[PDB]
């Protein structure tokens, strides 16, 4: 028995755009015709966004979608070993569920990680978190985002009542729409950080917004599990764990801490490493790749 | 001065630690032109001249009150998780004396062009025949990128530390908080 020589996974929790509308502090419950932040061009040129002469607050609109089923691959060859990988992630999933990986991913939600230049230096920042089931909103979250540090996930009830809705779209069991709002009290005349092209801000029309993946690698930032030091934090899950800002390769293949590595010791030799390698192995496997030749 | 502060940066892979810095000069700049005075000075002491780095730990030069002056202050919040502090120590002895200093060059000399035109009104080939771009110097001193409030530009303000003396005497900070005259202990 060996690998396939080529297998691919479609992604679950598919993040959406985010685009950016301005306003002041106090109408944070009646948001709803904000004018947005539009690009403006000074001077070489260089493209430049700027916050309003009277708002200090900032609306980051996205939007979150919960699929299941993380086992099945997309493509595969040979069915021996895709069977082999289904039962392998069946006695995962009925030995634990996704509730540590739900706890990490709703701990890493309620925390404003996704505006990433624009989350320091801020007076008071806080997300909303609608669950959209019909046309109409069914539950509400609210969290401070100040309150969870970026150093630790936490313990609390609203988080582990999100926690068990992301669970219960992991499992397969339901479908999961979510409508994120965060707020951001920074100040005016400010400039604001949107994504940068290849110079130009990345735009929706007439919006500055943000892109998907950007929001996708900030929500897996969950990796607290590096072989050589671990007061880096959490880390966006990556086979080849590294960091473009950093520039090091931690679980490198010396080690026996690389991805691949322990998914053809979990698969083929048959040797199940620690738990918690496992919850890595599931988030890789979450965020999805190519892999075999 | 009399006492110091020295703060370490947190060990950040997510953001590079020259970005930390310069937040952290950037709340130190809009810190002193919020407060204000002119003995407040700056000391980096892991100064690697031959890579021209500053470091992973910088020290604030004033005295008590102005201290914990400083620390009572809500320029302190959002970045208590990505930074250690430190405590008002007294100065050892004995510690030599240097400098810090913003070295500013003519790095590209479209301004000294507009600025001679601006004065001169003259033809924009006196301008070319008159000074090239030869004048442009370079620089191998430790920089800092900073932003603005008004006129947003990201700029590299240079960080270049004198001589090691022996006796500090009477010398101000700007509103940078950079070596006018005032000395530093280097310890």
């Amino acid at each position: 028995l060996s690998t396939a020589s080529v297998l691919a996974f479609e992604r679950k929790l598919d993040p959406s755009d985010a685009l950016m509308s301005a306003g002041a502090w106090a109408q944070r419950d009646a948001s709803q015709e904000w004018p947005a932040v539009t690009v403006r061009e000074k001077s070489q040129t260089v493209d430049v966004a700027n916050l309003p002469s009277d708002a200090d607050t900032l609306k980051v609109r996205f939007t979150l979608r919960v699929l299941g089923g993380a086992g099945t691959p997309s493509a595969c060859n040979d069915a021996a070993y895709r069977d082999k990988l289904l039962q392998t992630v069946a006695t995962y999933v009925n030995e634990q569920g996704f509730a540590e990986l739900a706890r990490r991913y709703a701990h890493n939600l309620a925390n404003a990680r996704f505006l990433w230049r624009n989350r320091v230096g801020a007076e008071a920042v806080e997300v909303r978190i609608n669950h959209i089931r019909q046309g109409e909103v069914a539950r509400t979250w609210r969290f401070d985002a100040l309150a969870i540090g970026l150093r630790d996930f936490k313990a609390d009830a609203e988080l582990d009542a999100l926690a068990e809705l992301i669970a219960s779209g992991l499992s397969g069991s339901g479908h999961v729409l979510l409508e994120v709002v965060a707020f951001a009290r920074i100040g005016d005349g400010q400039e604001v950080f949107p994504s940068q092209e290849l110079k130009t801000l990345y735009s929706v029309r007439d919006a500055a917004a943000i892109h998907s993946q950007k929001i996708g690698n900030a929500l897996r930032t969950i990796d607290t599990w590096y072989p050589d030091e671990d007061g880096l934090g959490p880390i966006a899950v990556e086979p080849y764990g590294s960091v473009t800002s950093q520039g090091k390769a931690y679980r490198q293949p010396k080690q026996k801490l690389d991805f691949y590595t322990l998914l053809d010791n979990w698969v083929l030799r048959d040797e199940a490493p620690a738990v918690e390698q496992q919850h890595y192995v599931i988030a890789n496997l979450i965020r999805g790749g190519v892999f075999g030749e | 001065m009399d006492h110091y502060l020295d703060i370490r940066l947190r060990p950040d892979p997510e953001f590079p630690p020259a970005q930390l810095m310069s937040v952290l000069f950037g709340k130190l700049h809009q810190a002193l032109v919020a407060q204000g005075g002119d003995r407040i000075g700056v000391s980096f002491p892991d100064l690697d001249e031959s890579r021209s780095r500053l470091g992973e730990r910088l020290r604030i030069h004033a005295s008590a009150d102005d201290l914990r002056a400083l620390l009572a202050r809500p320029w302190l919040e959002g970045l208590r998780d990505h930074l250690q502090f430190g405590e008002p120590a007294v100065v050892p002895h004995p510690t030599p004396y240097r400098q810090v200093s913003r070295v500013q060059a003519k790095s590209n000399p479209e301004r000294l062009r507009r600025r001679l035109m601006r004065r001169h009104d003259l033809s924009e080939e006196e301008a070319r025949k008159r000074i090239p771009d030869t004048v442009a110097r370079t620089l191998d001193l430790p920089f800092v990128t900073l932003r603005s409030q008004s006129t947003g530009q990201h700029f590299r303000l240079f960080i270049r530390h004198g001589p090691l003396q022996a006796t500090a005497e009477e010398g101000g900070f700007t509103c940078y908080g950079l070596s006018k005259g005032g000395f530093v202990p280097w310890f």
